């Protein structure tokens, strides 16, 4: 079961908080 | 001009000339003296050596060490794996490599063992299957036995004693090294003087000589 | 030198230290002997047996790729900047070539997680390799460039100048079996890593100028020389694959010699050897008979070679026959006047003039499509003239066809062209081939 | 202040000079030794190399060979796809590449064929058609014929023999061994000594000189003791010849000049082993009762000091330099010395899967019966433990690990390996290269960059020629491990992708793995499902590819991939000049057309996946010059393929037409326009705009 | 042999005919039957003499293009099953003695794979080798050995067994096959010399030199024995030969009761440590009786501790 | 005690290894590498790796059904943990990375197994990890021919772009010619995705390696071998009557880069894959092969390197007559 | 067939 989802993810590139 | 195979084969070429250049012992170990070292930590990453493995002394021969009266000897045959102990009379030869050891004994020698040693032997005497000489230096006489570590199958040479009907009395002097040579020569000598003795042996039986010398 | 300490646990007394490894050689004379670096591939690192009154120790010589593979394993989880440090110490004591020929190795999977280790190697022989530059035309090559030939070298050293076989009147092979087939896997593996790594191996893809453009030119020279090393190797073991001596015995001597003589050196980068290679897989070639062009041919041979091998079946061998024919034919303009002499010998011996015929006049029409030997006959052979090689292998073939129907009208003297009536076999078989 | 296509030709020069210093041989193969291997399953898809096909001997030949009264023996053309096979006095040939083959016989011979070769012709001697000469030796004399091989519809070949009248008497010494200079020199030796000879020829006979002739080279003379050849090599790029005897000595000829042959080096094996023993590891793998099988010489342009290699009987690779007295008056070495040994791998071959010091007592290797060396290092072994069977170790060299290696100081020759099994009965006899000799670069610095030239020259194939057949060995590129690995992906989790991937990371680096997902995505490979392979390589690209960052800013690992995959496919352009003034084009128009259309699928490949590739759709700093370097380069790439057509188009013209009817400063300008001034330089737009505005012109004239 | 005979285009005629497109008053034999019926008489025990009759056809072929003599070659040898007389016998010691066919051709290698082609067809393997072998296509060669070693492996090897007579034919083709440096494709190469250790396993574990044959298993690299290998060596199984996979399922059971019996004669950590390894392996690995196998190995895992 | 105590399940596991339940122990090695407990993923690798080895041989009492019931379950994570281990191990050692980010992933990664879903989004999709990315389509049965191939072409040209540079910096050994790199990157998802028709369609992809090998030169010109795409599949274990099969629909279509005086490429790969066919078969296809290549001599002859022409229409010939 | 050799004359220039 695979759902890409483009949308809403966390930048890979950014900290946290 | 040349070729691509061709120029890189002078490249190959010249680099091996350049490791068979590597500097002779005589050349950085002229006569003078030196103090150089660079020493590294057993644990470090830059440590020229270091332990591998460690295989414990079987148990049952631990029990006839403790059954000694007079002597005992430990010694190595690091070129065939085996290990060997001696508890006054009697020999006990083992695997080290292995976990579960059998052991390989020979009882019959009559006198105290005071040096044992594995040699090649000599040419055109024993069938091919014998691959070295077990000398056997007692108080009373010098044995030889015949052997075969063949490379049954997996770890260690799998080994066998073979009887010669070759021993020499011992004489006066006693016997605590023994050395081979690559040609099967056997030199001996000892504790009681500087002498070296040599076994001679060989295939026939001779009215004016004896097999064993 | 360099030194340690080891501390067998207490309370243990040493006894006897002995050499558990084969004797250690890198060469036959003092020059060279103790070259540890340029064996670290070939020999089993030195082991010890330490016997103590406890038990038996075991202590390994650690190698260069061994010291540099564990370094690098302390550069994982560290810096950046801690890499090139670590390297440094390697340079100021090993060299340059020399660390970078360990990084290479240790990224061909060479030392004592270990896909960093690799990778980190790798990164080291990228960064630390350095670049081409022109002295004072001549140029210097990087230490990356020499640390590649330092690797190859001496992966192969071991047999570079030995001789292929050893001739006693028909036995053996210098290097054994399975030591052939490691030095082919270490190669192998050395390409894949070029291959894998052509984007960023500075030198690899194609291009001060001067400079690079020679550096593109040696690193090509000596990939063509590994996949020569792996097709070499490839080769010989295919030799003693199959019945050897039975070619041997079955050679010239000028054949015999050139074999006899023949080191790996030749073979990897010499006209004779790949000549003499030639010889020799055309033998094995036309036994089992006995590019798509020089495999049709082959199979030609040994569909020609069954044939004859049967107890004639008008089904079985008129099939293979018919089949040889076709497969020759295919392959007409490239058969040589040796092959084709043969194979039209050997169809006349099994009765099959037409069809020897046929391929003749085939490889004569194939050889020259431009009918240059028409017109050098048609003005008057000038000699000087270029087109009399077109004409002499014409000639050579229908030479061939003379000796197919004189070899017929003589198989069939006496016999009669007419038997109770209708024709016999040796007479339609005339018509045929006329 | 610097426009587009002008930044991105920066980035292609600089990506050049990267590949071309790609390590040179002695670099990594440094005083010392090793014993770096990576072994691989022949079954692997990390395979370097594998059997793609085999051709039976044909039947008729065995018929002949089982037919043998004393002699027989077999050989190779890989040059040309052809085998021979002689019997007695008779020679055939046949190309092995045709599926059912004629035989060519050559019968004239009178006594037993002893050797042959396919060698160069001699210039000025021959009409051109002819392409080789064919040197048949027997034990009565030496036989030149003429061969045309020209290349036929299906690609193998088209052989026809032309006679000579050349021939010399053979005399009293055996010839087994005959090898030709790229010049066309026949040089001879065999096994009744060390002798070498050489045959001349030429076209005019005179009454004080035949057409061909024969010298012994070696002037022996008084006491000689038994010694003969075990092989000859040449290294035309040194002008030198080497032989190798049966007691392992190596003998060094320099060509001093077209008529002239000196020894200037003799090395025996004790010299060998001396040099061994000052090397810092001595092993009993080299030992006086060891024997060298097999040189292979290394040419300049692979490695300047390392010269020859060397194969022991135990599977050891000696690697010998030779230096000269001077630095001038070809210069003639004078001394030989063995300077790096390449020990044997451990890991002998197994029907199940098995599971950092220096190893130099491996017996893997041994014996070794034959062996073999081509540029840029692949090496082929033929062991042979057991009598009936031949076991075929291949290695590469590491390209990817090397190239990645830093510093210098860390470089070793890091090799990929694997065990060939061939079938019981199959003895091999020789091993020849099938395909163009390697070369990624003209000089030592680049030359070994087999990841530079994945797409410029087809990979490497070698001929293995047995008692049975000719098997066809073929080197793996990267993007061929990485098509096939992917292929095993295709089945699998999102994390089996990424296990794999990193595997490749590991070895090659992240720009080369992301280059070789980039060319496989774009069809590279495929000349060997495939859509679903394409489709992960594609993943693969997008997933992995990194991102831009500031440090001036580091652009991410997936353009310095677009940068590295582009600027390989024009390498052989780019610096390149357009013309060769009788005007005619530098670059020959088929290969123009193939670099053309692999730069159109990539640029294809770019449009299609617009949106869902980072830094192609516009997009803070970081991200912003990763999209300025990405548009740089897709415009410089359609820059290419416009220049390419405009070259295309100038030459279905009348160049020479257009070139006489010029002026001066024009034909100059032309003169030395290279390609890269064409793509990236604005008097290269300047100076099209120029031609076009004259071709049309001439068009006009011929009104077509 | 006069040219004068009028031979019958077609092979489907009756004997004596005559054809359409010609006069009447002419008529035509058919040839090719002519012979084929004189010859079945004494074709079946007296072969040499039947060749001799067969080579008059050597100039004609038949609708599919062999070339009538080696057809007849091929029925004549498929029949009389003589090898030695007509085809030449390969002795195991690296000699081909040449057979009657060899006088008339000297391309033997298409009717050798005919006549071995057929008993390939057959289900005759052990002949197809042979004969196949003879003609060194060492492609079919080792790909028919593998199918007879491969049920074998595992056996126990008994004088004049099925086992010792195909190992000991199987090492005389791996000699013949070494001391001549053939091979075939590295996928069918492989797997043969690999079944050959593994049939040396077996035999080292079936006569009780349990340390000798546990060194053997351990060169192979098939079966882990430390964890860091289960990885790699999971993924060689997916491309390894099926005659291998096949017995997989045997492989771990003797290595497994090797450890078995090692442990009950530090190192019991070793062995331990090992036989988890085997676990792992199997438990990842789909093959024969993996139900029987895993569960086995799992129980001989708890009796060492 | 396993039900909290991961070294205590260990003997349960072995407990029932020893006895010859083998079901009965791939049943807690899997269940207890799906838990809540403190496991390391590289230890749930080891876990599923014997679970699937444990069922996969019969267990006297329990069903066949059952039996791959439970090796299936066990094989799809292990796929899939796979997965999330080389993921994670080439995130960390990503230098686009920020090295606070690197420590919030190796927590959630190191640890049970997550979705695909979570690993593509979050993760695998953003690095642009193409080959990872195919790993996951086949794992997760993701139909879907267009992005498949994508994704392919995307991973070949970032593939080619890292060899290229790499051998432009040539870094401490020679690197490999790019088609070298992007070779392996296919061998590796080959026998890791065990040859899928969906992520490995040699329908479309086995063109786009043969349009790459022309688009990016890599060919005689740098010293490769012209027919390594055809090598490549080959050896892969793609059957010789498809490859032939798609060389075919290239020939004919012509589309580019297979048009003009580069098809004389396209018909070496056809004589080099025949040539490999009837090779295999001779050791051991139709009118349609014949058809073709004497269609493909055509192409050869439409064309007239003037040696190599000739002397490759004789080795088309050649196979021609091979086949009839 | 034996192969047809074609005479020195086209061989050799000029």
């Amino acid at each position: 079961k695979l759902v890409i989802n483009k949308d809403m993810r966390t930048d890979l590139f950014s900290p946290p908080n | 001009d040349l070729p691509p195979v061709a120029k890189a084969a002078q490249v190959v070429n010249q680099t091996l000339q350049l490791d068979d250049s590597y500097p002779d012992l005589d050349s950085y170990c002229r006569p003078g003296a030196s103090s150089d070292y660079e020493m590294q930590s057993s644990d470090s990453s830059w440590a020229p050596f270091h332990v591998v493995r460690h295989h414990n002394i079987p148990d049952k021969v631990f029990e006839h060490l403790n059954a000694g009266e007079v002597f005992t000897k430990l010694g190595l045959f690091a070129e065939i794996g085996y290990a060997w102990a001696s508890i006054d009379s009697s020999l006990f030869l083992w695997d080290y490599t292995h976990p579960n050891p059998e052991l390989i004994g020979y009882e019959e020698a009559t006198h105290t063992i005071t040096a044992v040693a594995l040699v090649p032997p000599k040419p055109g005497v024993f069938v091919k299957t014998i691959t070295h000489v077990l000398v056997v230096a007692t108080t009373s006489e010098i044995i030889l036995l015949g052997v075969s570590a063949t490379p049954t199958p997996s770890g260690s040479k799998s080994l066998t004693l073979y009887s010669t009907r070759m021993s020499v009395h011992r004489g006066g002097s006693d016997v605590s090294f023994i050395v081979g040579t690559k040609d099967g020569r056997i030199f001996l000598g000892g504790e009681s003087d500087t002498d070296i003795h040599e076994i001679f042996y060989q295939q026939e039986e001779r009215w004016f000589s004896s097999r064993c010398g | 030198e360099q030194g340690t300490w080891i501390e067998l646990e207490n309370g243990n007394r040493t006894i006897e230290i002995g050499l558990t490894t084969a004797p250690f050689a890198a060469a036959k004379q003092p020059l060279g002997f103790g070259n540890e670096l340029a064996v670290q591939f070939d020999q089993v690192p030195g082991e010890f047996a330490v016997l103590t009154n406890t038990g038996v120790h075991i202590v390994r010589r650690r190698r260069l790729v061994d010291i540099f593979a564990k370094a690098l394993g302390n550069c994982v989880s560290a810096s950046d900047d801690a890499l090139e440090r670590e390297v440094r110490k390697f340079i100021n004591q090993y060299g340059r070539v020399e660390t970078i020929a360990a990084a290479l190795a240790v990224a061909c999977g060479q030392g004592s997680m270990d896909r960093n280790t690799e990778n980190l190697a790798r990164a080291a022989f990228i960064e630390y390799g350095g670049q081409p530059r022109l002295a004072a035309e001549s140029v210097r090559l990087s230490s990356r460039h020499d640390a590649l030939a330092l690797y190859l070298t001496r992966l192969v050293r071991t047999l570079w100048k030995a001789k292929v076989v050893q001739v006693g009147s028909g036995s053996d092979i210098s290097s054994t079996i399975p030591t052939l087939v490691t030095i082919q896997e270490n190669v192998e593996r050395l390409r894949n890593f070029l291959e894998a790594n052509k984007s960023t191996i500075q030198g690899l893809a194609p291009p001060e100028d001067i400079a690079n453009q020679k550096e593109h030119q040696a690193l090509h020279a000596l990939q063509k020389l590994m996949e020569s090393i792996s097709e070499g190797i490839s080769f010989v073991l295919m030799l003693f694959d199959e019945r050897v001596s039975d070619i041997y015995a079955r050679l010239d001597a000028v054949s015999q010699q050139q074999l006899k003589d023949l080191t790996y050196e030749q073979l990897f980068s010499q006209t004779p050897g790949k000549e003499l290679a030639k010889v020799l897989v055309k033998a094995i070639v036309n036994r089992n008979i006995a590019a798509p062009d020089d495999v049709v041919t082959f199979k030609a041979q040994e569909q020609l070679q069954r044939a004859s091998e049967q107890a004639h079946n008008a089904p079985v061998l008129r099939a293979l026959l018919a089949e040889s024919l076709r497969l020759f034919e295919q392959v007409a303009g490239s058969l040589t006047p040796a092959n084709l002499t043969t194979a039209v010998e050997q169809m006349i011996s099994l009765k099959y003039y037409a069809g020897a015929i046929q391929l003749c006049l085939t490889v004569a029409q194939q050889k020259d499509r431009g009918n240059t030997a028409l017109s050098w006959v048609n003005d008057g052979k000038p000699a000087n003239d270029s087109r009399k090689k077109a004409f002499d292998e014409r000639k050579i073939c229908y030479n061939l066809i003379h000796q197919v129907l004189d070899k017929l009208e003589s198989d069939f003297a006496g016999e009669p062209e007419l038997v109770d009536g209708r024709p016999t076999l040796a007479a339609t078989k005339r018509m045929e081939a006329y | 202040d610097l426009p587009p296509v002008a930044k991105a030709a920066q980035v292609v020069n600089q990506t050049l000079q990267l590949d071309d210093s790609y390590p040179d041989l002695d670099s990594y193969c440094r005083p010392g030794a090793s014993s770096d291997y990576e072994m691989q399953s022949s079954d692997s898809s990390w395979a370097p190399f594998h059997v793609v096909r085999h051709h039976n001997i044909p039947d008729k030949v065995f018929e002949h060979l089982n037919a043998g009264e004393v002699f027989t023996k077999l050989g190779l053309f890989a040059e040309i796809g052809y085998a021979w096979a002689s019997i007695d006095s008779s020679l055939f040939l046949w190309d092995y590449t045709h599926p059912n083959p004629e035989l060519i016989g050559y019968e004239e011979a009178t006594h037993t064929i002893t050797a042959v070769a396919l060698v160069p012709p001699k210039p000025g001697v021959f009409v051109k058609t002819i392409t080789h000469v064919l040197v048949v030796a027997t034990t009565s004399e030496i036989i030149l014929l003429g061969v045309s091989a020209t290349p036929t519809p299906s690609g193998s070949k088209s052989l026809t023999l032309y006679s000579t009248r050349m021939s010399v008497h053979r005399g009293g010494s055996d010839v087994s061994f005959i090898v030709g200079t790229k010049d066309g020199r026949i040089f001879l030796g065999g096994e009744s000594d060390t002798d070498i000879h050489e045959i001349f020829y030429q076209q005019e006979e005179r009454w004080f000189s035949s057409r061909c002739g024969k010298i012994n080279h070696s002037h022996p003379f008084g006491s000689r003791q038994q010694e003969w050849l075990r092989g000859l090599y040449v290294d035309d790029t040194r002008n030198l010849l080497y032989s190798l005897s049966n007691r392992s000595t190596i003998r060094t000829y320099h060509m001093e000049g077209p008529e002239k042959l000196t020894k200037v080096i003799e090395k025996d094996k004790t010299s060998c082993l001396r040099d061994f023993a000052h090397m810092a590891d001595s092993s009993p793998l080299f030992t006086d009762k060891t024997n060298i099988v097999a040189l292979s010489p290394i040419p300049a342009t692979e490695a300047s000091k390392l010269h020859l290699m060397a194969l022991t009987d135990t599977g050891c690779r000696l690697f010998l330099s030779a230096t000269s007295s001077a630095s001038y008056t070809a210069l003639a070495p004078q001394s030989m010395q063995l300077q790096f040994v390449k020990f044997p791998p451990r890991e002998s071959p197994t029907r199940i899967r098995t599971l950092s010091q220096l190893d130099k007592t491996s017996r893997a290797l041994d014996p070794s019966a034959l062996g073999f060396r081509f540029s840029p290092g692949y090496f082929f072994d033929v062991v042979r433990k057991h009598p009936n069977q031949d076991m075929l170790f291949v290695s590469a060299p590491d390209t990817g690990r090397i190239k990645v290696t830093q510093p210098a100081s860390a470089l070793k020759y890091f090799e990929q390996g694997t065990w060939i099994e061939l079938e019981n009965g199959n003895r091999t006899i020789e091993i020849g290269l099938t395909t163009a000799p390697f070369a990624a670069a003209k000089q030592p610095l680049g030359f070994g960059n087999e990841l530079a030239v994945q797409f410029d020259q087809v990979p490497g194939e070698f001929a293995v020629l047995t008692n049975t057949g000719v098997h066809i060995v073929r080197r793996r590129r990267l993007v061929d491990i990485f098509a096939k690995a992917l292929g095993n992906c295709v089945s699998a989790s999102d994390d089996a992708l990424e296990r794999e991937v990193r595997k490749f990371i590991n070895q090659y680096g992240r720009v080369e793995t992301i280059a070789a997902a980039l060319a496989v995505a774009c069809g590279q490979g495929s000349d060997l499902m495939d859509r679903n392979t394409e489709n992960l390589a594609r993943a693969a690209f997008i997933e992995y590819g990194g991102q831009p960052r500031l440090a001036s800013v580091r652009l991410s690992s997936r353009h310095d991939a677009l940068a590295l995959y582009l600027t390989r496919l024009v390498r052989t352009l780019w610096k390149a000049k357009v013309v060769q003034v009788d005007i005619s084009s530098t670059i020959p128009t088929s290969k123009l057309v193939t670099i053309q259309e692999n730069v159109e699928r990539l640029r294809n490949f770019l449009e299609a996946n617009k949106s869902t590739i980072q830094g192609l759709a516009p997009p803070d700093i970081a991200n912003q010059k990763e999209h300025q370097a990405l548009h740089a380069l897709q415009k410089l790439m359609e820059s290419i393929s416009e220049g390419i057509s405009f070259v295309l188009m100038l030459f279905d013209e009348r160049v020479s037409d257009i070139y006489a009817r010029l002026d001066a400063v024009s034909q100059q300008q032309l003169k030395d326009l290279t390609y890269e001034q064409l793509f990236s330089q604005t008097p290269g737009k300047e100076l099209a705009k120029v031609l076009v505005k004259a071709i049309v012109n001439r068009n006009i004239a011929s009104g077509a | 042999e006069l040219k004068l005979l009028l031979k019958s285009s077609g092979q489907s005629a009756q004997l004596l005919s005559h054809e359409p497109g010609d006069p009447p008053c002419l008529r035509r034999l058919n040839f090719v039957r002519l012979l084929m019926l004189y010859t079945r008489k004494f074709e079946s025990t007296d072969p040499r003499e039947a060749l001799q009759y067969f080579y008059f056809l050597r100039d004609e072929k038949d609708s599919q293009g062999e070339n009538m003599f080696l057809r007849c070659v091929s029925e004549l040898v498929i029949e009389s099953r003589e090898f030695d007389m007509i085809l030449g016998k390969l002795e195991n010691d690296g000699s081909r003695k040449p057979g009657v066919i060899d006088k008339f051709t000297s391309d033997t290698k298409p009717i050798i794979n005919k006549v071995a082609s057929v008993a390939e067809n057959k289900g005759l393997f052990e002949e197809a080798a042979k004969l196949y072998d003879l003609a060194k296509n060492a492609d079919k060669v080792l790909e028919l050995m593998n199918k007879l070693l491969s049920p074998v492996v595992p056996q126990i090897s008994a004088p004049q067994s099925n086992k010792e007579r195909l190992k000991n034919m199987a090492l005389s083709i791996a000699e013949r096959y070494r001391a001549q440096g053939i091979s075939a494709n590295k996928f069918v190469d492989s797997t043969f010399y690999l079944l050959l250790d593994l049939i040396t396993f077996f035999d080292e574990y079936h006569s009780g030199h349990i340390d000798r044959a546990f060194d053997i298993i351990e060169r192979l690299k098939l079966v882990p024995l430390n964890q860091e290998s289960v990885e790699e060596r999971v993924a060689a199984f997916r491309n390894f030969s099926d005659e291998i996979r096949h017995n997989l399922s045997e492989v771990l059971l003797a290595t497994m009761n090797i450890l078995f019996t090692q442990f009950k004669r530090d190192r019991d950590s070793q062995l331990r440590s090992q036989a988890r390894t085997l676990i792992t392996f199997a438990g990842m690995i789909p093959y024969r009786t993996s139900g029987d196998t895993n569960a086995r190995l799992v129980q001989m895992e708890v009796l060492m501790n | 005690l396993a039900e909290t105590d991961f070294r205590h399940a260990e003997l349960l596991c072995r407990f029932y290894t020893t006895r010859s339940r083998f079901f009965e122990a791939a049943q807690v090695q899997t269940n207890l590498a799906k838990s809540d407990l403190n496991i390391s993923l590289k230890d749930r690798i080891i876990l599923l790796s014997r679970a699937k080895g444990n069922a996969s041989v019969n267990t006297i009492g329990i069903s066949r059904q059952q039996q791959q019931q439970l090796n299936h379950e066990a094989s799809e994570l292990l796929e899939i943990a796979h997965i999330q281990d080389d993921l994670l191990e080439r995130l960390v050692a990503d230098p686009r990375i920020p090295e606070e980010r690197k420590a919030e992933i190796e927590e959630f990664l190191d640890g049970p197994i997550r979705t695909l879903t979570d690993l593509f989004n979050d993760y695998a999709d953003q690095a642009n990890y193409y080959d990872l990315c195919l790993l996951i389509f086949h794992a997760a049965d993701f139909h879907n021919p267009r992005t498949i191939l994508d994704t392919w072409n995307n991973l070949i040209n970032q593939s080619h772009f890292e060899a290229e540079q790499r051998r432009e910096y040539w870094p401490i050994a020679e690197p490999p010619l790019p088609y070298v790199y992007v070779s392996q990157q296919i061998q590796l998802i080959a026998h890791r995705t065990s040859l899928d028709s969906l992520i490995f369609p040699v329908n479309s992809l086995l063109p786009v390696v043969c349009a790459y090998a022309i688009n990016n030169g890599q060919d005689a010109s740098i010293g490769a071998d012209p027919c390594w795409p055809i090598q490549l599949f080959l050896n892969l274990g793609v059957p010789h009557a498809l490859v032939v099969q798609v060389l075919e629909n290239v020939l004919d279509t012509q589309e580019a880069p297979f048009t003009g005086r580069r098809r004389k490429l396209v018909v070496q790969w056809i004589a080099m894959a025949v040539d490999m066919w009837v090779r295999e078969v001779e050791r051991r296809m139709g009118s349609w092969v014949s058809e073709l290549l004497g269609r493909a001599d055509q192409v050869l002859t439409q064309i007239a390197d003037a040696e190599e022409i000739a002397s490759l229409r004789r080795t088309v010939k050649g196979l021609k007559r091979s086949v009839d | 067939r034996k192969a047809k050799l074609l005479p020195m004359e086209e061989a050799l220039l000029p």
